[PDB]
């Protein structure tokens, strides 16, 4: 997710769909993104 | 509903091979599967979604002795393990 | 990526919004145990 | 010695469209298209019983 | 500039506006049926009156 | 392949591992369900401020010494060969126990004239909310409802 | 657990109210739903729920 | 009655209801009276007072 | 005691006495002296349940 | 026998503390439930167990 041309393959079932970062907020890296933003490109 | 079948096979196998082994120590940099996201990145780049996380074969099932339960939808496994892998130790269990 | 729903009306315009994080691992490495004597590994 | 870091992979969702009539609601609905509507400006039914 | 940096770059913001623009038309596939509901709430008084 | 400490060194051989969470929501979770035994006891046993150091004494040190003794006569909580410098107070152990690990019972003291309705509750005994949950994050307003 | 998932949705701003509201009905659910395997040994249907 | 570790924790919920799951506790099960836990073991208390 | 409209008392000794007896400490009493332009100010509590 | 091995379904406690506790739940199996059958033969159910 980081890396985001890593995540060009997802390779994986996303799967839950339950809302992200309302919950623990466990993750050591994590964006709640809009439809666009220019770190992306 | 009892005696599942699942993998035997302990799940597959990342290798630093010559996609990674290259990358690994001339520059320090270290990419998952470099092969296809290598591949797909050079041909989409002659024209993420990379849905090629991982499916590739479906390696062999065999038959064990598993607990299935129906908690109403769902089909839920369930095992308790004392006498399996925590007996006769000085480990307690969790 | 959140989706949307158009809302309508006298309401704040919703933005297609996008999420990126990331994680670390840990690593928690596990221990093995010493057993060997001696003599076995000679003779007599 | 060699010192490496990773990028281990990363998983992205697939998020799902909706078609409305692919859904049980659109039987309390009828769902018919007007490509004029904005100049259309009103509207009724006289409705005899 | 002709090079292979330019045209990942060039398809990254297709990459993202083909992904913006299908957010916004699931947005009112989505927005109508939240619509759906609305109308049929400012009408039928609850079951025990 | 580690310190030979005499006669090899018996070659373990441990291994790296690591974890994440894959999973954005609260995944995999958690209950609780049952009561095997209350491991320290419903007791008895009070709590004994001599055990430590933390007050100016009575300047009539002829009185003090006199309930030095008097309060730390026999308590289970009560020391022989007072307070060292440094150090523990060396707690006792009594030759046999039998229902569990040994409670504290602290004591602070309460005007008689509340009502029983209180403590009818689960509520804080200091009489007063203290935790951190309650505050509105207005960087203040922690120690505000504190004192 | 179960007292937060049904708020993982909205508010959670100056509704502030709707996070006291969170709290006061989650300390009387620890109270209350606790082995509860064990507070229930006999309610077949309960512990099914 | 600390003045300083209530207010030394965070309020975000996320990060609060997991600590619950396994929290540390300053009691230890390896002593006869509540001897207060040495600096040096691990208990993993659940703890929700 | 709102600024809406009242008719205070004869005697101003009376009247600043008792608003402020009875505006001690209640939870509704307003925190400063009230202005002309503007709410009446509820003030903010620090926690609630 | 049936708490005996539940306290060996642990790692193994030597340290004062369980073995009391072993001993205040060993005698309360034993006051409470020893003759079980002709105790509880009205029942059903149990005597499965």
């Amino acid at each position: 997710g980081y890396r985001y041309a890593a995540a060009m393959v997802p390779t994986g079932s996303i799967l839950s769909t339950i809302e992200v970062a309302s919950h623990r907020r466990l993750f050591d890296f994590f964006a709640a993104v809009r439809s666009d933003e220019n770190s992306l490109y | 509903e009892d005696t599942e079948a699942d993998v035997p096979v302990t799940y597959g196998e990342m290798v630093l091979n010559g996609a990674n082994l290259v990358t690994a120590l001339v520059m320090g940099k270290a990419v998952r599967s470099l092969d296809d996201v290598g591949r797909h990145l050079l041909d989409m780049q002659e024209e993420n979604r990379e849905t090629l996380d991982e499916l590739e074969s479906a390696p062999q099932t065999t038959r064990v002795r598993a607990d299935l339960v129906a908690i109403g939808d769902r089909l839920v496994f369930l095992e308790a393990l004392e006498k399996r892998i925590y007996a006769a130790t000085n480990v307690p269990y969790p | 990526h959140q989706p949307l729903i158009a809302r309508d009306g006298p309401h704040p315009v919703e933005q297609p919004v996008h999420n990126y994080m990331t994680k670390v691992i840990d690593r928690r490495a596990l221990n093995a145990a010493f057993s060997l004597a001696t003599e076995a590994i000679a003779l007599l | 010695d060699v010192e490496f870091d990773a990028l281990l992979g990363s998983y992205c969702n697939t998020l799902s469209l909706v078609r409305f009539l692919e859904l049980g609601l659109s039987v309390a609905c009828v769902c018919t298209k007007f490509p004029e509507l904005a100049y259309m400006n009103e509207g009724r039914v006289q409705f005899e019983v | 500039d002709g090079t292979g940096i330019s045209l990942h770059r060039q398809l990254r913001a297709i990459q993202q506006l083909a992904r913006n623009v299908q957010a916004v038309l699931g947005a009112f596939e989505r927005g109508t049926a939240d619509q759906m509901l609305h109308v049929l709430l400012e009408k039928a008084p609850p079951l025990a009156l | 392949a580690r310190h030979e400490t005499g006669g090899g060194v018996n070659f373990t051989l441990t291994q790296p591992r690591g974890n994440v969470d894959l999973g954005v929501g609260y995944t995999a979770v958690a209950a609780t369900g049952t009561v095997r035994n209350p491991v320290t006891d419903m007791g008895n046993l009070p709590q004994n401020f001599y055990l430590g150091r933390g007050a100016p004494p009575l300047l009539d040190n002829a009185a003090a010494v006199y309930l030095r003794n008097a309060v730390v006569a026999g308590n289970r909580l009560g020391p022989a060969q007072p307070l060292p410098v440094f150090g523990c107070a060396q707690v006792p152990r009594r030759a046999g126990m039998d229902h569990g690990q040994d409670a504290v019972c602290e004591f602070i003291a309460t005007p008689v004239a509340t009502d029983i309705n209180y403590f009818r509750r689960p509520c804080n005994p200091r009489g007063r909310a203290a935790g951190g949950v309650y505050a509105g994050d207005k960087e203040g307003d922690v120690i505000a409802l504190m004192y | 657990l179960l007292p937060m998932q049904r708020y993982l949705d909205n508010g959670r701003l100056a509704t502030r109210v709707a996070r006291a509201t969170l709290v006061a009905e989650l300390k009387r659910s620890f109270c209350d739903t606790s082995f509860f395997l064990g507070k229930a040994g006999h309610r077949r249907e309960a512990i099914e729920a | 009655f600390t003045a300083a570790d209530i207010t030394a924790k965070h309020r975000c919920l996320e990060r609060l209801i997991v600590e619950t799951g396994s929290a540390v506790s300053t009691a230890t099960a390896a002593s006869d009276v509540q001897f207060k836990r040495p600096p040096g073991c691990r208990e993993l208390v659940e703890d929700p007072c």
